[PDB]
DNA sequence: TTT
């Protein structure tokens, strides 16, 4: 599991839609 | 007195070089080096001693305070010295008035944080200076590689490279172990990521499922709608990465879905010039310089007309009207400006800016081109951004106490610029620097 | 990608 090429992308899809503000 | 080698060496070389006539002095000190600790004693030795024409400079608004403020003596951008050149190059053109001190009737000329210079600046500085006023400069040559849109050359500031600028390098870490010093000394060297936990003032990074849950949670956490950010720093690559994120900051910092809230305090990205016609040639005063922090007073929404001559119709442009006030140390002044926050709505005011082109680009009815209100109408507006969220590249020349990371971005940035990019992005957070 |  070397890819860090989609880790990142499940990080940046993480902060393209961030969590229903608190 | 008593240093290492290389501040043992450098200081003596400077001296050495400027007692004598011709050499051209730079120093490179990287990260835990202590260039900012070396620059003073080149300061304090030579203001007890007989040489005159000591003058201080900056390339930028941020580092000119971590300077005048570290020494004593007045420093000034390295635009304001050398008959500045504002966003827009030009020569012998004043717009402050400070009384500044660049009478180019110097023995010495100083500018730290040499890691941003172009070609541009330095052959303008080159026809400036004197036969009398050598150049000794400190900085880093590992940090980002200076930003020429007009060169396909990777190159780095020409301070070091230069002929008569035949630089010294400091080369050993003092401060027997510290967690980010021990991590930015391996990034310069292209490892770029590791986690070090000591102490609990240090560097650690985030992953997993709730990678920026946890990550962001702990800089709320960090950060508790402070109001006091200034020291808690946030920085990214892209200008896309950041504009969520400090939306994310505000919605939770100032409660509000508004780009803009009343009593906020914001960084600007350009000069705001305030222009004035005498006899009908255009004079300017620089009221805000690039990185001056200011203040909000009152916000609103609005629109106004935008016309140039020669073109059809009338626009839509829908921007903010906001008065803003000085913030800080520097001579307060109150004026207004004119900014969009609509990416939807960024481009409607292109398209004007593009249609009248051609209208100049050829305007043969009639005599001349009137090209004055393009620029009347484009200097209207401005840039800004938020404090909390900055991007990497204007992220320099200020150290902060607890820092924050955004990796995803930089896939896009090169193989040279990543180090640089890390190297400063790790070096900004003086005690605590989080990543993820 | 970058000011």
């Amino acid at each position: 599991a070397a890819t860090a090429a989609k880790k990142a992308d499940k990080v940046a899809d993480d902060l393209d839609a961030f969590n229903v503000d608190d | 007195d008593d240093l290492t080698e290389g501040q043992k060496n450098a200081f003596n070389i400077v001296m050495k070089a400027i007692k004598e006539k011709k050499h051209h002095v730079t120093i490179n000190g990287p990260a835990g080096t202590g260039a900012t600790t070396l620059t003073k004693f080149i300061i304090e030795a030579l203001i007890s001693t007989g040489e005159t024409g000591i003058i201080l400079a900056a390339p930028t608004h941020a580092a000119k305070k971590i300077l005048s403020k570290l020494s004593g003596k007045e420093a000034s951008t390295i635009h304001s010295i050398l008959k500045i050149n504002p966003v827009t190059y030009e020569e012998n053109v004043l717009f402050e008035q400070k009384e500044v001190p660049d009478l180019a009737k110097c023995r010495v000329l100083i500018c730290d944080e040499v890691s941003m210079y172009d070609r541009k600046l330095f052959k303008i500085l080159l026809s400036t200076i004197p036969p009398w006023c050598t150049i000794i400069g400190i900085g880093d040559n590992k940090q980002i590689r200076p930003v020429d849109p007009g060169e396909n050359t990777a190159y780095i500031s020409p301070f070091f490279t230069h002929k008569d600028f035949y630089q010294c390098e400091l080369t050993e870490v003092k401060r027997s172990n510290a967690p980010i010093i021990d991590v930015a000394t391996d990034v310069r060297n292209g490892k770029w990521i590791y986690d070090k936990v000591v102490d609990g003032h240090g560097v650690r990074g985030f992953t997993g499922d709730t990678a920026l849950r946890d990550f962001m949670v702990n800089y709320f956490s960090i950060v508790k709608s402070l109001d006091d950010l200034f020291e808690n720093r946030v920085m990214a690559f892209t200008n896309k990465s950041v504009d969520k994120l400090n939306s994310i900051i505000r919605k939770k910092i100032f409660e509000t879905d508004k780009d803009f809230i009343v009593g906020e305090i914001i960084v600007m990205q350009e000069p705001l010039f305030k222009t004035y016609k005498i006899d009908g040639k255009p004079v300017s005063e620089i009221i805000f310089n690039n990185g001056q922090l200011v203040r909000i007073i009152e916000a609103e929404y609005t629109s106004t007309f935008v016309k140039a001559r020669g073109v059809p119709g009338e626009y839509l442009i829908r921007h903010w009207d906001l008065t803003v006030e000085t913030y800080g140390d520097d001579e307060y002044y109150r004026e207004k400006i004119k900014i969009i926050s609509s990416d939807e709505e960024l481009y409607k005011f292109n398209l004007f800016l593009g249609k009248t082109a051609e209208t100049y680009k050829n305007w043969n009815k009639g005599g001349k081109a009137p090209w004055s209100d393009f620029w009347d109408a484009k200097s209207q507006f401005s840039k800004v951004k938020a404090l909390p969220a900055s991007t990497f590249h204007k992220a320099q020349g200020m150290s902060v106490d607890r820092a924050f990371i955004y990796t995803p971005c930089i896939h896009y940035a090169d193989v040279e610029l990543a180090q640089q990019l890390l190297y400063v992005g790790v070096t900004r957070g003086r005690y605590d620097v989080f990543y993820v």
